[PDB]
């Protein structure tokens, strides 16, 4: 895989770094540590505040806003690591910036990074 | 990184389900999952991570080859898993400035579906034994109400931890003996420098009562740090460096030595065959079968991985199978249900290979299990 | 405490009555840096854009606990009824640079 | 990765010395070593470890390609190194139970030869910004007496830590700006959302004095998270996604924006070339040169490793050199001395590649640098 | 590469796991993280008590007792990991047991494992 | 504390006087595990094997601090002067199965 080529989304495997909702993921796919696509693993704490990215779904031709909420309060999972950066801006535009630990709002004030969920918020149109 | 077949199936079925939700216009509402109810095919993998100051446990569905949860630990923790699936726990060690500063030893009990801690019990004066991980250095009693852990220095001792009341009780002074195989709320056996076992029975207070067995092995015969013990069977299965296997029946709370059994043939032994690995032996209670990791190796590479597993009837010593594993395996264990899985962990690949115990076939695997995973723990739910 | 919450969760913009005190949210900004209401007034924030936003008052502001409002999607709304005179600061949780203030008179 | 060339030659030179000592009856008397004195070729490699709760710093003699020491840290800590060689420090975060429980942010200061902590300074209310490591999110004042760190949430703020008195001083409320480029004992610049710069002068106590400059870039021109900043020169070098470079000289104590430079030719830009990486830009003070990791890539692959380094005159903007590094490089820095090294860090190989900056030629390499090394830090001692 | 083959000691390279003094080293070679063959790295604490092993020096044909003293108070170095077990006995003979963190007696009661040194404490056999 | 330490560290055993009070160490044993002395007497341990050994009194025995002696290599020695009456148990640090006892009358 050419690291430098245009990123190509698929809609066939959520555990792979080129799954379509993973367009601006940074960290680890929660599905790989007992979470699911859009839910956190047991024992971890779910952020309410995140960076977002609009990601193109090849199955339906629509762009959707993905909210990359982190699951927090656990050491990093070490499993299914990925870093994509579609539309990703530097830290002075935090709302689209993905090196940040998007743990704000998690229960118990958890701020360590475990993994990242890829839920849809709505249309990016 | 590299995806197992089990991962692809699962990640593909998960992709399709999500497409179906998005099509039906069903909104994503993020929440925190619970793991499924513990079952016979739940398997835990602990990663001591080659002596890292922080470590991880992976909770895995062995039937599916899925990571269903994880639990964090500090420095060289000791994992335990209640046989009835009611809780999991470890004895762990942290420091105030990563690997230096004040040391806290503590026991944490977790709920096995939510994985939340339900107790955090400090152990006064840092008394845990820091050693590459031996499952029988920290042990539950049969009712799960007590955790015993070994102390090495300054003197041999066993700590009593009341899990039900969530309090450290006391240190019991013991002879120069190692490992803890509990048989009751207040009785446990240990293996001694002199080749005897010690039975240790303790009250509420006072010095324990200590009863030694006959010496059961000579001094030039070396008993591995990873024996198998079925608490429900009271079977202690202890291999030596050469694949000789001592069995002690502790089911009565007194030790009845069983005939020795050679896991390897004289021919194999003349040909350089010996056990080697970490968790070198497993025992299946209902089938009464021993599984031992073996290969051809020099006599002092006893910690290296093996590529084979021999299976033997524990009652007769008759060989039932010899499996070629397909990988470098450090640790084995089995599930305790009727048609058990055979778990085979590679510390170098950081992968759990899951095999059919009967035919030896690799069914599925689970990779990316930390830095140096070494310990496999199962519940004996039956 | 110092406010009550009419609705736990966000709700549809179309829900907001005509005379209602409204802070619109658009291009990463609250509508007013500083809204003035009376004791007993309900303020409703309405997210007009796709980017999710909320309102969040740190601990000690509206009582002992933080009031972290729920994230509002496009065309969602969220109200707070202010029960005590005073000045109350808030920000949007993911977006520290979005800051507002309610002045309750 | 196994054994580099520098390791083999260092490890055999070692084995001879030891063998002579033995042959000559010279007993082994173990002690704790000291690191050589801080010189210009001493390089720090910080390993954020892919967001692991505990991290490591590698202290490297870049001349020999030898690890002279290490420093442990917490979760995403921020390394600073005094230009004058007198100490190193970091701002770090720990939790009472590995990755959960009570959080402590603190500043440690270390003796740069004993590596012993000489200060442990706790930051109240956990104010550090937890972000993948940006060297200029935590900074020393030119006198080495104050450490400044960025707080992102609940509101923008900069913490003032008295290293001399070994005490946290206070938080300074700041406008909606990021990164911290100190120019005086009492003054620093930040970069703002609107595209301006803030100057912040702060006294003992009171509201700090904050002026703004004009907006120097378009909203759709994206300035990277890793600019190069020479504090002695007061040169701030800021690439965009396209390789266009904003320079600001801050030597006077006020912001003088210099003519914009393009680091890629118009041809290169149309043939897909872009900068990409983590620390994508370096700046050598004596030579007024700028180094930049560049390669052919889709626009939104800006954090992927690059195989090329273009070198250009900071005044004229004229290219001097283009090297093919021959590895996947994430980070570059330079030693600040006369014929400097080009440090080239591969996060993927976990290896620091050590280059002649003059030729672009690879001289040596240091591998096994933790799990996900991203950050190269040197001192400007001249 | 053949993990099961008899150990074959050399006396030319201390940073390799086949250097003759490393015959019962568990962990990491201190020389790789700023210590030396027989000294701890700057910032770490040197244990006094340890396991031992007789290691055959192929240079002079003589067996030497090595005291595998850990350097302590630091997270594991990660550099030069080795596990050799020449003559290594189970834990009920700790004098020769190498799974133990031999850190006891270190300054500041340091007990974490960083690396191991290979000093001679006499002759054997 | 209840004892002082002639030498902090181990010293060559040719420096111990003949007829000095000596517990020798050999075969994973203190050769006199129960030693009787009088108040004021200096005990010297001397290691007769390649296996390093020490003496280690736990916290509260000889002072509030534990005394964790240096490890004696072969033919090194280490002394404690016992300044007060009573029985003082000890053991060897990596070999906690090696136990001794000094009776100070
Ligand atoms: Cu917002
Ligand atoms: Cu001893």
């Amino acid at each position: 895989t050419d690291p430098r080529a245009k990123w190509v989304p698929q809609d066939n495997d959520i555990q792979a770094c080129d799954y379509w909702r993973h367009c601006s993921i940074d960290g680890n796919i929660c599905d790989c540590s007992g979470g699911s696509l859009t839910n956190c693993p047991p024992g971890t704490k779910l952020a309410t505040a995140s960076w977002v990215a609009s990601c193109y779904n090849p199955t339906d031709g629509q762009s959707y806003l993905i909210a990359y909420r982190d699951c927090c309060g656990y050491n990093v999972s070490g499993r299914c690591p990925c870093l994509n950066t579609e539309g990703e801006l530097p830290v002075y535009r935090p709302e689209f910036a993905n090196d940040i630990i998007w743990c704000f709002g998690a229960e118990d004030d958890a701020m360590t990074y475990h993994c990242t969920i890829s839920p849809i918020v709505g249309k990016a149109s | 990184e590299a995806e197992t077949q089990a991962q692809e199936t699962q990640g593909q079925a998960a992709a399709r389900a999500a497409a179906a939700d998005l099509a039906a216009g069903q909104d994503d509402e993020p929440r925190i999952l619970e793991a499924p109810a513990p079952d016979a095919r739940r398997v835990y993998v602990n990663d001591p991570a080659h002596f890292a100051a922080v470590t991880q446990q992976f909770v895995i569905d062995g039937e599916a080859g899925r990571v269903i949860g994880m639990i964090d630990g500090g420095f060289l923790p000791n994992p335990v898993v209640a046989d009835d699936g009611s809780f999991i726990a470890h004895a762990s060690t942290v420091f105030s400035r990563i690997a230096r500063g004040e040391r806290t030893d503590y026991v944490e009990v977790f709920d096995p579906v939510t994985l939340l801690p339900t107790a955090d019990i400090e152990l006064p004066d840092a008394p845990r034994f820091l050693v590459g991980t031996y499952p029988w250095m920290t042990s539950l009693t049969p009712d799960g109400k007590t955790l015993l852990f070994y102390q090495f220095s300054p003197a041999p001792a066993v700590g009593v931890v009341d899990l039900e009341g969530k309090a450290f009780k006391r240190m019991l002074d013991v002879p120069d003996c190692y490992h803890i195989f509990p048989t009751a709320p207040d009785t446990f056996f240990m293996h001694c420098r002199d080749g005897s076992l010690a039975k240790v029975a303790f009250g509420t207070e006072g010095t324990p009562e200590i009863t030694h067995t006959e010496v059961f092995h000579p001094e030039d015969e070396f008993l591995i740090n990873h024996p198998a013990y079925s608490q429900k069977a009271g079977r202690l299965v202890w291999p030596t460096y050469t694949g000789k296997i001592h069995q002690i029946d502790l089911s009565s709370g007194d030790a009845k030595f069983l005939p020795a059994v050679e896991a390897l043939t004289e021919a194999e032994r003349a040909d350089g065959w010996r056990p080697g690995g970490w968790q070198q032996v497993a025992y299946h209670r209902a089938l009464d079968r021993i599984y031992l990791l073996v290969d051809q190796r020099d006599e002092w590479r006893h910690k290296t991985a093996s590529r084979f597993v021999v299976v033997l009837d524990a009652k007769t010593g008759e060989r039932l199978a010899k499996f070629e594993m397909g990988h470098e395996i450090d640790s084995i264990n089995v599930s305790q249900d009727e048609k058990p899985l055979l778990y085979a962990l590679s510390t170098g690949d950081k992968t759990l290979y899951i095999h059919d115990a009967e035919s030896g076939e690799e069914l599925r695997s689970v990779n990316q299990l930390g830095h140096g995973p070494q310990v496999i723990t199962t519940a004996d739910m039956g | 405490d110092k406010a009550t919450i009419p609705s736990e969760s966000p709700f549809a913009a179309a829900e907001v009555a005509d005379g209602a005190i409204v802070v619109d949210i658009a291009k990463m900004k609250y509508e007013t840096p500083e809204l003035h209401v009376k004791v007993g007034d309900t303020v409703t924030w309405i997210n007009r854009e796709a980017m999710p936003h909320n309102v969040h008052f740190v601990a000690g502001v509206l009582g002992e606990a933080a009031l972290k409002g729920p994230m509002m999607k496009k065309e969602q709304a969220y109200s707070l009824t202010f029960t005590e005179a005073g000045t109350y600061d808030y920000h949007c949780t993911p977006h520290p640079f979005m800051r507002g203030k309610v002045v309750v008179e």
